[PDB]
């Protein structure tokens, strides 16, 4: 699960359970790309709450009010971060995971956590800043952002998914997280 | 809303902000941050402003606005008379209600009425270019103390105010090519700093479709 | 302020202006600079008769070392009863000023239509005030009083032998024993005016080298005053004869003043100003008929950045021509511009 | 006092005079209103030294505004050491004066019989004075004192050459130097003193246009006073060689002048007051023989609402003729009442 | 400080000098007693913005009863920010004044080559100064400054044609439009300065025969001090062209002068001096090749009892020679010996 006192030890220990179960089961993962989304809501969905990254998917739009847009933030957004997860767990064929020591945070309401990622193939590394807040509705570290590769990749979609809620409301992105978690993962294949 | 001319707008775009930008304006912008001092950089802030101060009051005049009318004629007289021609912000330490304001050009009258806004042209070495609010801009040039600057030193403050801005910008820069479609998100970001309630320029910073409404009922919503 | 006790209370207060003038005449232009200097003290004698006092000086700081020019402004005393009025003998205001005092609230060209020591129009020396407050406790609002005056004529010891007096001056600012009463009301925002004096002439301003000619002069005035919600609306007609200097030469036998004001107050502190003056001198005994005196638009803008320092401008546009008589006269004809600021403690 | 510091004391002390003349000489006609402003500081250097200094001004309120009139009155600074004495310079008054003060005791009127500069009989310029206290903590209510008199000529502006100072005056108002010196003794209610002084004349003094020509002005004055059981009886006679100025023409010769004040106090501040004073000369020249320089009798009631503002009325009766003697000399020949109210602070 | 309400504060502050000069020069020998009085207030109206004025007006004591003698030093008022510098229009003094008052130690001597109201070099009419300290905020000890001037020429009522203003004065204080600047340095003792002014003249200052003629007037000054240890030592060295008074003759073209003093704080209140004044006239009119105008050693001490009080001697011998020059210009050439009593409150 998640701690409740030092944020960069759960987060430590998320990514090496993703690393180990990803590698450990690589074969299920390519037989039903469904079967790797529920390893990851274990692995990466424990480490950050729903409702604290609920800014990368349906964060502008949606969100958890207008009574039956619900389930595209709160209820349904769990199965949602499991895909994306996956689906970047999948890409890669054997990639080392380095996980980085617990640095000082402090008591503050911005906690940046950031991983290193080396693939084996030789591709350039890639970081996840998966940066935490400390809630005081839910005490456990969950990440409030989500940065790859340095990019803040957490508001992408926040200044994106306004156009949308303009003409259609809060209701046009409702079934928008149902279909992206329904979805299978697709993982990449070497040419 | 949809715009004109979807096939042109495009190429100049993507050649203004990833050519003519990273070469020319991004080395300039880090030694301007560094090497200019902080005191250096506010008082030249304050001398562009008070170049325009006596002429968005009539823009508020026109439209009615007696308790803003006033304001500016207050912070363009004291910059001026107690600041040696605006080189410190008189005005802004005086009242804290008497602090910068963002200016209304002929634009914000125009837009107060209802008027259209055209079609939207991205002009080279310029930026976001609209016929309503930026092609609205060449009608202060009859009014005093505007019409005294020539060719030559009036674009020399055009340059400097993007300059200033540029160094505010520095720091969120990875915004702009966060989005898959860098055009989209300029277009809309323009926008929104014009078409706010009854013009005006724009609004606070803020979201109105429930900006930060999840927060606080996260305690039920974060167990999921 | 600076002293209380016994039942004495002194309040210091002054202010210093350091002023300049913008025009083209090349006369009045440049430095003005000038500090006004003063005590308002107030003893309690008893739980009823009360007194108090006030002094002022005005000293211009635009001279050099060599020359001095400063002048008393108001200086006088008196006690003050609890409900039966207060009389004081000094140097205080005139009957006229109780009632142009609501036109005259423009920050630098104020008063311009009389002059001191001229008629019981300002600020004058011998001054005998009897005031009553409230009309002895009965209505709010309803104020009157009664001045008097001495006698001022020519200067003592220099040539002079009739009409001498030991504070003799020149002609151009000389009055006899007048009697003059003003009575103000101001029931609720809204405030009315009025006031007669006579006063008569002395035999130095009854010459062939001036203009104006009668034993006595009587001065009439009146005006209505508007101060409430941050709103000021102030207009007053005169219409004085003998009493007002037309320039040099004496004064014009008949005029006509009137004078209107308009203020408003900002919550930021912006105070603007626009007023409008008018002087319609007409019978003139020199040949010169129907003139103007004085008429000019003045509009200005005053921030108050705390109570004790504040900024104005002003612009003061001259629309009357500069014909043979106003040569003579030497009235400013073109626009001044007047900027400063003011530190009062 | 508006400043008690740590050895800073400052007193801030000064009136109001609201007076008005009546009296058939038009030359002294009108009103003589007029204030003081000064402060008084003192110092505390060490257990026994001990610095001061004060400064007085007076200016005239009944002048128009096209000129003034203003004085110093006295200015000087000086120390103060424990049962030794103290040394003080500047503009002071003189140790005749020291047993003068206790005859001169009217609001207004009193101490006509000298007038501004006139050597040691008045405040003067350039005074060195040398004062002690209780004689060297000796003897109670015996004091002396010791002055010196600098040297002042004719302006420096004109050329005239002999004796020319910086700070020069009139023919009518130059000194030599001299020394001078007093002694009081101050008993239980009785009290007496003694003055005598003796001051240079300078070349510009005894020229052919001024009666009375010498070198030395020594002059001799008594002094008697009594205060107690709440009223003022005070005695002095005086004489005066070659230092009493008698209108303009110059000063007289050898004169005697005799002076004698009585005043009572009341329960509730009526303080009448009674004066007379002669001034007839002894050895006059240009054809004048015992002629009365000034005579007058002084009749008046003083009512002493606090300690603050007191009101007075005083009448002079002149009882001197107005010959060819005292018209060329320009002295007052007529009865003068004036009344009036002043405020201290 | 005698006024602190409601962030309102009131400082008064002056002294009184008592000065008998010693000397064998008429025009200067003779009492010299003058005293300062003023006050200093200042508002702080918000945080970051605070409010400020200066007033000080100087009475010479020396004077008699019927003149006067009295002039303003300095009189402007203006608003200080939090760091952003300071500016000030008024009655002040100048750029130069700010870099050359290192030198000016003396109690009472000192600073003689330049005059007042002598272009922007010391205390004037008009004067619009804008002062910076610490760079804005950025450096310690670097400050600069820079001033502006108003155009006072001829007095306005004085039957002129030319250019004239209403506070005019006579033709040897006149400037027209001119800008000047001054840049300091401070350290751990040790200071570095340096002003560069350039002031036009009216065309009435060049009318006659003047010695020195030209359409501008420069000056360059520069100087070094060292404040540390309780030693004062100061030197500073300038030239100016057309912007010093040789006296009654004119204006010199080219004047080199340079002054240094010299000074050591004891322990025991004793401040013993010593400067020394020269000035070289070149280039000067009238047939004269090389002369000096002014050059004299100044000896002397200052003994301040406590903090206020204070008895100095002073004694400048004269280096200069008595010529035709010295006739005609009115300068003195002799030692002159003054002493004084100064006490501060
Ligand atoms: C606090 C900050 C500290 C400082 C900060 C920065 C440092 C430096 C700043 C100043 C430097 C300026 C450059 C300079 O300083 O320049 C050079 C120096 C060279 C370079 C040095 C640079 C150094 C840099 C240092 C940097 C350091 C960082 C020398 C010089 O000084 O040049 C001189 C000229 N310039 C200036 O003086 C400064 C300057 C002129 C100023 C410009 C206009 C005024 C602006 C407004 C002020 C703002 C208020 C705050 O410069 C200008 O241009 C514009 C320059 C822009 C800046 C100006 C800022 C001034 C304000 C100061 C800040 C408060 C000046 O020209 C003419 C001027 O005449 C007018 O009077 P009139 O009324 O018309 O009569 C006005 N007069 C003034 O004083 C202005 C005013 O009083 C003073 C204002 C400031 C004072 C303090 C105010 C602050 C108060 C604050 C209180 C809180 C003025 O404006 C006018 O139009 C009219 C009027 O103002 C305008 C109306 C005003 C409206 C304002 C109100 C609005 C408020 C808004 C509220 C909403 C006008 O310009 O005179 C001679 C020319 O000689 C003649 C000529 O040809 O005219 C020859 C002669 O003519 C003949 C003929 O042939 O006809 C020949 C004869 O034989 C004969 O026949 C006669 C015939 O009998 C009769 O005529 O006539 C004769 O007439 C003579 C005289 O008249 C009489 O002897 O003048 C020049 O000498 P020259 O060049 O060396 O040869
Ligand atoms: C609180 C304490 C109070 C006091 C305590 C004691 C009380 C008693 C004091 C007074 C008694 C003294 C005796 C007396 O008072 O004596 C008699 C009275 C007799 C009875 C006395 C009884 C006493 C009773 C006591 C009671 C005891 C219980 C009358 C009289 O006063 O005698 C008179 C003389 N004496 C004095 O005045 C006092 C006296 C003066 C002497 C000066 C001493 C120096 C001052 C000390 C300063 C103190 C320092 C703190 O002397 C002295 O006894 C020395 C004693 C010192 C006394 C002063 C000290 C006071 C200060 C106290 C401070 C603590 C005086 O002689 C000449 C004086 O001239 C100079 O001017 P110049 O040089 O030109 O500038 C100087 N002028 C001064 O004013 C001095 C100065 O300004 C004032 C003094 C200071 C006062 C204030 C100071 C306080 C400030 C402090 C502030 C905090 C002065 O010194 C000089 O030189 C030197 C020069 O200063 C420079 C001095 C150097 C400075 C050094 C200081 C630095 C120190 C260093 C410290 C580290 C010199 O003495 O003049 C006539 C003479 O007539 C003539 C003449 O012949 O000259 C005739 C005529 O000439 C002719 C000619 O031939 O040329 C003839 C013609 O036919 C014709 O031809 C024309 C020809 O065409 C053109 O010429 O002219 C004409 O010229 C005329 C006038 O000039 C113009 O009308 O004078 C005499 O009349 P007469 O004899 O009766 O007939
Ligand atoms: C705050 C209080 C409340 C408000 C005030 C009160 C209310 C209203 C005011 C009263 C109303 C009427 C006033 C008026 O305004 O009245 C009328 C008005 C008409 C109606 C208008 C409205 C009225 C109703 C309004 C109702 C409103 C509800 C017009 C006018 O004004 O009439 C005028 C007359 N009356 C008055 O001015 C008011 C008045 C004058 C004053 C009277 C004295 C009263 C004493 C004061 C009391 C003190 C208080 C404590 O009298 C009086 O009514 C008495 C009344 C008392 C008034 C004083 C009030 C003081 C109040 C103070 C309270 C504390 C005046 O007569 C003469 C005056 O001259 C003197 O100077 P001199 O003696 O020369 O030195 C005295 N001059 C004064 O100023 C007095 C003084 O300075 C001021 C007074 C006080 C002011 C301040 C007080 C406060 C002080 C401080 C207080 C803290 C004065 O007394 C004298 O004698 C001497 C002296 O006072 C009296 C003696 C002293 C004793 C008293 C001491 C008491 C001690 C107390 C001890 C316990 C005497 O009266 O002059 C012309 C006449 O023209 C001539 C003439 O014929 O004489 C022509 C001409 O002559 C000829 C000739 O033939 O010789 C003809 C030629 O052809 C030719 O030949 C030549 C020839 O060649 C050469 O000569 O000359 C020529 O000479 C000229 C001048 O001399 C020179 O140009 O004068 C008249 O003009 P006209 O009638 O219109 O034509």
């Amino acid at each position: 699960a998640a701690d409740q006192t030092n944020p960069y030890k759960l987060m430590d220990e998320a990514a090496q359970k993703t690393f180990d179960r990803l590698k450990n089961e690589q074969p299920q993962i390519r037989a039903n790309p469904d079967y790797l989304r529920t390893i990851v809501d274990q692995e990466l969905l424990p480490y950050v709450q729903v409702k604290y990254a609920g800014a990368l998917v349906l964060g502008q739009y949606y969100k958890s009010a207008t009574p039956a847009q619900r389930e595209a933030y709160f209820a349904a957004f769990r199965e949602y971060l499991k895909q994306a997860y996956g689906q970047a767990l999948a890409m890669y064929h054997g990639q080392t995971y380095q996980i980085a020591p617990e640095q000082p945070l402090g008591d503050k309401t911005i906690v940046p956590i950031r991983v290193t990622i080396i693939d084996p193939n030789g591709r350039p590394p890639v970081r996840l800043d998966f940066q935490w807040r400390k809630n005081s509705q839910t005490g456990n570290w969950q990440a409030y952002d989500m940065i790859a590769e340095g990019c803040s990749m957490i508001t992408t979609k926040q200044n994106e998914w306004g156009t949308l809620l303009r003409t259609k409301g809060i209701d046009g992105l409702t079934a928008q997280l149902k279909s992206i978690s329904q979805q299978k993962i697709t993982l990449e294949e070497k040419k | 809303r949809s715009d004109p001319l979807e096939g042109f707008n495009r190429t100049m775009y993507n050649f203004n902000f990833n050519v003519l930008d990273p070469y020319i304006v991004r080395p300039v912008a880090v030694a301007w941050r560094d090497y200019v001092p902080q005191p250096a950089r506010n008082g030249l802030s304050n001398f562009t402003g008070n170049l325009e101060e006596p002429a968005v009051m009539v823009n508020y005049f026109l439209q009615g606005d007696p308790y803003q009318g006033m304001v500016h004629f207050t912070r363009f007289f004291l910059n001026t008379i107690l600041g040696m021609g605006g080189f410190i912000d008189v005005a802004g330490m005086a009242n804290p209600k008497l602090q910068r304001t963002e200016p209304h050009r002929f634009g914000s009258t125009l837009g107060h009425y209802g008027v259209g806004y055209g079609p939207y042209v991205q002009l080279p070495f310029y930026g976001s270019f609209t016929l309503r609010d930026d092609g609205g801009d060449m009608a202060d040039g009859f009014y005093p103390v505007l019409s005294w600057l020539t060719w030559p030193m009036s674009v020399g403050k055009w340059t400097l105010e993007g300059i200033e801005t540029r160094a505010q910008l520095l720091d969120s820069d990875g915004l702009l090519r966060c989005s898959s479609d860098p055009y989209i998100m300029v277009r809309e970001a323009y926008f929104q700093r014009h078409d706010f309630i009854a013009n005006g320029g724009e609004l606070k910073p803020q979201e109105n479709p429930n900006a930060q409404a999840i927060q606080d009922d996260l305690k039920d919503i974060d167990s999921e | 302020e600076v002293y209380n006790k016994d039942g004495n209370k002194l309040d210091l207060y002054g202010k210093v202006d350091g002023l300049h003038y913008f025009s083209d005449n090349k006369d009045v232009d440049g430095d003005q600079t000038y500090m006004r200097l003063g005590f308002k003290g107030e003893t309690q004698v008893t739980d009823q008769l009360t007194g108090y006092g006030q002094w002022e000086y005005q000293i211009q700081g635009n001279s050099a070392e060599n020359e001095n020019n400063s002048w008393t402004r108001v200086a006088f005393a008196g006690l003050k009863f609890q409900d039966v009025g207060s009389f004081d003998y000094g140097r205080n205001y005139g009957v006229v000023y109780d009632v142009t005092s609501w036109t005259d609230v423009l920050p630098e060209f104020g008063g311009d239509t009389y002059g001191s020591d001229n008629f019981m129009q300002q600020r004058g020396n011998g001054f005998a005030t009897y005031r009553n407050t409230d009309f002895f406790g009965l209505v709010d609002g309803l104020n009157f009083a009664v001045q008097y005056q001495g006698k001022n004529g020519n200067p003592s010891g220099e040539g002079f032998t009739s009409g001498v007096t030991n504070n003799g001056r020149d002609a151009l600012r000389q009055n006899g024993d007048g009697v003059g009463g003003s009575i103000t009301y101001d029931y609720e925002g809204f405030g009315i005016g009025g006031a007669i004096s006579s006063s008569k002439r002395t035999d130095a301003q009854n010459t062939a080298a001036y203009i104006g000619n009668g034993d006595r002069a009587e001065t009439y005035t009146g005006g209505l005053k508007y101060d409430a919600n941050n709103i000021y609306l102030a207009a007053q007609y005169t219409q004085t004869y003998n009493a007002t200097r037309v320039g040099s030469l004496g004064w014009a036998n008949k005029a006509q003043n009137f004078e209107a004001v308009a203020q408003y107050q900002f919550d930021f502190g912006l105070r603007p100003s626009l007023a409008y003056l008018q002087s319609k001198g007409k019978n003139l005994g020199r040949g010169y008929d129907d003139e103007d005196i004085l008429k000019y638009v003045d509009v200005g803008a005053t921030y108050y950045f705390n109570k004790n320092m504040s900024t104005y401008v002003d612009y003061k546009i001259n629309l009357l021509d500069d014909n043979q008589f106003t040569r003579d006269a030497g009235i400013n004809t073109d626009n001044i511009v007047a900027l400063g600021l003011v530190y009062q403690f």
